[PDB]
């Protein structure tokens, strides 16, 4: 159970974000089974919730929607994927 | 004449048959028949080399040994673009890739109040045909479309 500190709370909601565009971008291939799709579309709004509220206790310059918190979540994804900080750049 | 083997993500493959002179173009026409992946979310690789769509698959160097790689592109989001009237007067049309040719024509039927018989649309001079896809054309967020009269 690794300890974070706060603000994980907003680098989990953008981790996240890129896990859902994921899992669109799987379903496209027609791969995502129907049981998967049903997770899909949970995960979307138990989203979209937690991105609601934490755009609340959140200074107005700094609310991101849904869509730029989903590009947020693809280049952590690119950094986990190859272990490395030069994807998520532009050019990988 | 002979047949590719075409791949997908999750492992999934089949079979397409093609010819030594057939285009990228018309193979992706060919998937999309074959299993309703329209062309133009189709994005083509063989050897990690992505497919353009104006070679010949002999000249690219495929064969019945190939096996070519599919990845489908598709969008959620919708678009907004521009309808550009024969007076110069655009007007602001949100579309999705997926829907038809003719869908749009009816947003333009409504909001410009012309029978759909009496017009028809453009993109960067090809014509637009009303059963086609939006996406066929290479649509891009507020790009501008021409109305014709007639």
């Amino acid at each position: 159970q690794i300890e974070v500190g706060p603000g994980a709370t907003n680098a989990t909601i953008n981790f996240e974000a890129g896990i859902l565009e994921c899992y669109e971008r799987f379903s496209w291939q027609r791969a995502l089974d129907y049981p998967g799709q049903d997770r899909l579309h949970r995960l979307k709004r138990k989203l979209e919730s937690r991105i609601k509220t934490h755009n609340k206790s959140e200074p107005e310059n700094k609310r991101m929607s849904l869509e730029e918190r989903k590009a947020i979540g693809v280049k952590m994804m690119k950094v986990l994927l190859f272990m490395d900080p030069s994807a998520g750049i532009e050019g990988f | 004449a002979w047949d590719l083997k075409v791949k997908m993500l999750g492992g999934n493959d089949f079979l397409v048959s093609v010819t030594n002179s057939m285009t990228v173009s018309e193979l992706k026409k060919q998937i999309a028949q074959k299993i309703g992946v329209p062309a133009f979310q189709q994005r083509l690789a063989h050897q990690t080399a992505v497919l353009q769509d104006g070679l010949t698959l002999s000249s690219l160097g495929l064969g019945p040994s190939s096996t070519v790689m599919l990845v489908v592109q598709n969008c959620s989001e919708p678009l907004s673009i521009l309808v550009r009237n024969e007076r110069g007067h655009s007007n602001i049309y949100e579309v999705f890739l997926t829907q038809t040719v003719d869908t749009l024509k009816k947003k333009v039927s409504q909001r410009e109040q012309v029978h759909e018989d009496q017009f028809w649309l453009s993109f960067e001079g090809r014509p637009m045909e009303d059963k086609e896809l939006l996406g066929e054309y290479g649509l891009k967020p507020q790009c501008t479309v021409i109305k014709h009269l007639r």
